[PDB]
């Protein structure tokens, strides 16, 4: 039972007649005695599932109907519930816009699509093509005026224009969407795109105009013409500005396409409100006088409410704003559109900026718009940073599904600012995609569903130290994820945070002291969940081969500790610094004491190590064997066998390119399949062998490196250092 | 806990 009274937060667009609301909530307020609280924060289709899940969100969200799909999906929406004569009030299609799965998820609340604004004293005649625009531009141009402007930030104003010769979104056939089948990388979306990227080139419109600034430009007669909504005309009527709203400009021979809008209010499923909410909208809203007081604020265009429809219809703008939105489509109002979204405002304003070509933007922007694993991280980068929703990206040219070099499709590169509270220096800070699961079809990883690692579970982040005076991130970085990421596809090794990597040159190829890497999990960047499984992010930390050795030898925990209590080394964040010049070691003389007594007390961390080795003379006992090692393999000889045997540990050489793998066992430890009665003994590539203490301290003595290649020998048992005989290969993870 | 050598 519940002894209290209910409220009402309600979220609509900025760009929405707010205050008519309010009136309307005001009035509810007067009858009913329940506050009603408008709000129109910035990004509220972004933020309402953010704190819907944090139970924060309004009682009610009015957005286009596009986005309440993934919210339905997502469990955020009430199921509404009209007796038939109400839905017999409304408009069937509207109805039909905010129906998935066969529920209702929202009320229909009015018909949205642009159409062509233009002033009538400049342009008597408006063109009735998009080929006329750049002519009708010079003349205007010759008086000191444009021909037209709008918004180029968000996708939606510019793709009537895409959409035109045969852009579409997802393809409609026998009553549902293919999901993978996008419609925005052939020929029609592209001449559209190359036909705005023309307008800016020749200098008829600029790449970074926006809402305010087509707006600012219509209203003062700065510009002939704008393509906008309905809700944009209160300010016009102020602006004094005599216009008149038509049919936008056909393309090639045919009639723009702009996306239909359904502006419609759902109801949040965890609002205990839900019958106050619906009191609201069905009888104080969707009325001629509500309708009418939030019209009256802001045009809401053809409302879906007939008899306040057949009343405004009379309008001629909105006879324009149907006859546009008839020669449209409504928006689908599948999960899939945000992806979707972003997807195609990143290629336009990629296209736009001169940053890519249209082929290269409306490709990267088809394939990902069918890329959930890749939407699902992009998601995580977008909460790390709101104010970049555009990053610096390296792209793979030929992608690693068909075999190009790179496995990683995309690199980001941000620019963060880190804590100056904190002391953390300013960086940049690249992300990878590819070593998980973008896209889940098993073009590159097996595809088990959800629950589990996406791909090796994992994507690589960098943190580099921003230069004075650097205005972009480099992009050496990248290569250097590629690399990181081809050793990870062809060794099969997934990374574990602690794990080091001997690269045994400056990463950056410069004459830097930073010659390898750590690597830890990354400091901000939270994991991840995807359709496809869970992504970790590890970050990379470069070190010097004197640091490197010392993880080596010690653990690699310890010194990453280290690096973090060292600022200039890495600081909390573990930020690389390449024209770092000291080790910790030279920083601080007596650190080195901590490690150096650490190792002779603790001994070392490393369980094994991927190296070229093999060994040689289905469980089998062995009367010789043989064993083979690279140089630098041979060099952890000594670690093995004074770092761990003596301390009761164990250690595995693993190859890479083979499937064998060589475990040094010492007396105890149970586990081991090895006894000192038979010493060598195999599971199938899986060697182990027991060596005493006594035969280790002589091993010891006898290793000595030295000249290739080396031969050691005893009577059970040989140990050769080879020059890389060992040689060939594993592709993707099928 | 882990070395990967030559990666390159
Ligand atoms: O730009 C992508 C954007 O398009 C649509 O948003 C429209 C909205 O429908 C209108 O009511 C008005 O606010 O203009 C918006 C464009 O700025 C989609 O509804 C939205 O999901 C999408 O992000
Ligand atoms: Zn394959």
């Amino acid at each position: 039972m519940k002894t209290e009274e209910g409220k009402l937060v309600i979220w609509i667009n900025g760009d929405k007649g707010y205050n008519g609301l309010a009136e309307v909530g005001k009035k509810f307020e007067k009858d009913t005695g329940i506050k009603v609280t408008v709000e129109h924060p910035d990004k509220l289709e972004e933020k309402f599932p953010q704190v819907a899940a944090t139970g924060d969100g309004p009682d009610i969200i009015f957005w286009a109907h596009d986005r309440f799909g993934g919210y339905a999906q997502s469990g955020l929406l009430a199921e509404i519930t009209p007796d038939k004569a109400f839905q017999d009030k409304l408009y069937p299609f509207t109805w039909d816009a905010v129906r998935y799965n066969g529920k209702l998820i929202a009320y229909p609340i009015a018909v949205e699509a642009l159409s062509l604004i233009y002033n009538k004293d400049l342009l008597p005649n408006p063109p009735k093509t998009w080929e006329e625009i750049p002519a009708l531009d010079k003349e205007l141009k010759a008086k000191g005026k444009s021909a037209l402007m709008f918004n180029l930030q968000e996708p939606y104003f510019t793709w009537p224009l895409i959409a035109a010769d045969g852009g579409y979104a997802f393809k409609y056939e026998n009553g549902k969407y293919d999901i993978k089948d996008v419609g925005v990388d052939n020929a029609g979306a592209k001449a559209g795109l190359t036909f705005l990227v023309d307008l800016i080139k020749n200098k008829h419109m600029n790449a970074d105009t926006d809402y305010s600034i087509a707006e600012h430009a219509f209203n003062h007669g700065e510009t002939a013409m704008t393509i906008n909504g309905p809700w944009a005309w209160s300010n016009i009527d102020t602006s004094k500005v005599n216009y008149g709203v038509t049919v936008l400009p056909t393309f090639k021979g045919q009639p723009s396409k702009p996306f239909v809008g359904v502006l419609s209010a759902g109801i949040n499923a965890a609002s205990p409100n839900k019958e106050l909410a619906k009191e609201f909208l069905e009888n104080y809203l969707l009325t001629d006088e509500g309708l009418e007081a939030v019209n009256k604020d802001k045009p809401l265009g053809a409302v879906a409410l007939k008899s306040y429809e057949e009343e405004l219809a009379k309008d001629p703008r909105i006879a324009a704003t149907m006859e546009n939105a008839q020669k449209g489509e409504i928006m689908p109002n599948i999960p899939q559109m945000s992806a979707f979204w972003y997807a195609v405002r990143t290629a336009v304003i990629n296209a736009a900026s001169g940053r890519q070509t249209v082929d290269a933007a409306l490709a990267a922007a088809q394939t990902n718009a069918a890329a959930p694993g890749l939407h699902a991280i992009y998601g995580e980068c977008r909460r790390l940073y709101p104010d970049q929703p555009n990053p610096l990206q390296v792209t793979a040219i030929v992608k690693y599904d068909s075999f190009g070099p790179d496995p990683l499709d995309y690199v980001s590169m941000y620019r963060n600012v880190g804590s100056p509270s904190a002391n953390i220096p300013e960086h940049w800070h690249y992300i990878s995609f590819g070593l998980s699961d973008l896209y889940g079809d098993n073009r590159v990883h097996e595809f088990t569903g959800t629950d589990g690692p996406s791909g090796f579970g994992f994507e690589l982040t960098f943190r580099l130290k921003r230069e004075t005076g650097e205005s972009a991130p480099p992009t050496w970085p990248a290569e250097l994820m590629q690399g990181l990421a081809r050793y990870v596809f062809q060794s099969e090794n997934t990374f574990c945070s602690g794990d080091h990597v001997s690269w045994h040159s400056p990463l950056d190829n410069s004459e830097s002291r930073i010659q390898h890497m750590l690597l830890t999990e990354d400091p901000q960047m939270q994991p991840v969940q995807t359709p496809f499984g869970v992504v970790t992010f590890l970050q990379i930390v470069g070190v010097c081969t004197e640091e490197l050795h010392s993880a080596q030898q010690w653990n690699g925990q310890g010194i990453l500790e280290l690096l973090r209590t060292v600022p200039i080394a890495g600081g909390p964040w573990l930020i690389t610094d390449m024209r770092r010049g000291e080790t910790i070691f030279e920083i601080d003389p007596h650190l080195q004491e901590r490690v150096d007594k650490g190792i002779e007390t603790d001994g070392s961390n490393l369980s094994g190590v991927s190296a070229k080795c093999a060994w040689d003379d289905r469980t089998r006992q062995l009367e010789s064997v043989h064993l083979k090692f690279n140089q630098e393999s041979g060099a952890l000889i000594p670690l093995c066998l004074r770092g761990r045997l003596l301390h009761g540990r164990h250690f595995t050489y693993k190859s890479i390119t083979g499937d064998m793998a060589i475990t040094f066992v010492s007396t105890g430890v149970e586990g081991a399949f090895a006894t000192e009665e038979h010493p060598y003994a195999a599971h199938g590539p899986w060697l182990q062998i027991l060596l005493t203490e006594e035969f280790v301290e002589k091993m010891l003595e006898d290793l000595e490196d030295a000249a290739l290649p080396k031969e050691y020998s005893w009577p059970e048992k040989k140990l050769k250092v080879s020059i890389l005989p060992d040689v060939v290969h594993h592709h993707h993870h099928h | 806990s882990y070395g990967h050598l030559s990666a390159s």
